[PDB]
């Protein structure tokens, strides 16, 4: 069965630093264009950061330079290593499979992101 | 500035046709591929509808997705209970290199 | 009385890293030649690591690079860094004493392992 | 490619004496010490011969060890119960650098 499970997600303190993983099985992370996406309890998808097959990276504005995004060699499981967070970083981050640039097909569960004392 | 603008909310009941409309400027929609996905209460988005008008991998019937111009439009024949979740337009700005969502529908049946 | 008790097993997640500890009474780690050596359940004792006296390290063939033994300046005690884990790394760690290259004399009671989600 | 071999398993009943071989290649077990460990149940191995042939610290009497040419001997006059337990033979195998040590034997009483 396709499946991708998330995980490293909890409480942490303003300018903290934390690697979320992104866990692929049935599909191969080192291939399908891998992204990572966020929402704010009522709030709406945002695009965080896409993984191309080709080792390439794309993150958005807000997201710029304090996170990155990377790729196991071996694992099958991707990494988003967050750091220098503050208030308008609070989310349920998911890892999505997007053919291409046209739509985001699979949809892994979903962890909490917390950023308070 | 580019970001798809969606109704905060649309309502109708149980055999009544549903539209969604979302729009934004020319830059992303005008130019790139509208896709519709369906969030459910407490879970994770689900694709359905992709590349303007598709319906993939056999998702329930009746569901429609059309583009006109700089506008997109989702049509659902009836307002189901099942069907309650909030509704996402994502396209790729390009002027941005983004992934651009929509506001999101809060889907209620009367 | 002559005693090794170590520290830090638990489950952890495949990549992950730990820091496993071996404390020494009675006897003096920074002399005596230490050894770290684990057995899966159901399974035989593989030797994973020696220090010796003057610092040097040996290290197995399915144990090289990812992991590392260290040997406090002060606390009477040693450490195993054990980093990039799989599936083969699931353990019961011991720390002996071993008499030169011949014989190990004394063990420690053991500190599980699991890598698993 | 040098991991010395033990039987999987070796069982007797008591009064009547037990022999365990531990065979190898002559890289380690022809040019370096054997030693034997008894492991208990739950427990951790405990050293029981050493330097081919000694006894340690009055381990429990008539356990012999013995060493022809590349293999290695453990010997226990009669299978008493307690000494049920796991046998390990280890060697320093220099070709590998490493201790190396053999299948283990499943001691049983009859």
């Amino acid at each position: 069965e396709v499946q991708l499970v998330e995980s490293g997600g909890g409480l942490v303190q303003p300018g903290g630093s934390l690697r979320l993983s992104c866990e692929a099985s049935e599909i191969i992370v080192n291939r399908n264009y891998m992204n990572w996406v966020r929402q704010a309890p009522g709030k709406g998808l945002e695009w965080v950061s896409i993984i191309y097959p080709g080792g390439s990276t794309f993150y958005a504005d807000s997201v710029k330079g304090r996170f990155t995004i990377s790729r196991d060699n071996s694992k099958n499981t991707m990494y988003l290593q967050m750091n220098s967070l503050r208030a308008e970083d609070t989310a349920v981050y998911y890892c999505a499979r997007s053919y291409g640039d046209f739509y985001v097909d699979f949809w892994g569960q979903g962890t909490l992101v917390t950023v308070s004392s | 500035q580019s970001v798809l603008t969606q109704p905060p909310s649309v309502s109708a009941a149980p055999g009544q046709k549903v539209t969604i409309s979302c729009s934004g400027s020319s830059s992303n929609i005008g130019n790139n591929y509208v896709s519709w996905y369906q969030q459910l209460p407490g879970t994770a988005p689900k694709l359905l509808i992709y590349d303007n008008n598709k319906r993939p991998s056999g998702i329930p019937d009746r569901f429609s997705g059309s583009k006109s111009g700089t506008s997109a439009t989702l049509g659902i024949t009836g307002l189901q209970t099942g069907d309650e979740a909030d509704y996402y337009c994502g396209t790729w700005d390009s002027s941005l290199s983004a992934w651009v969502f929509g506001g999101g529908t809060k889907l209620t049946v009367l």
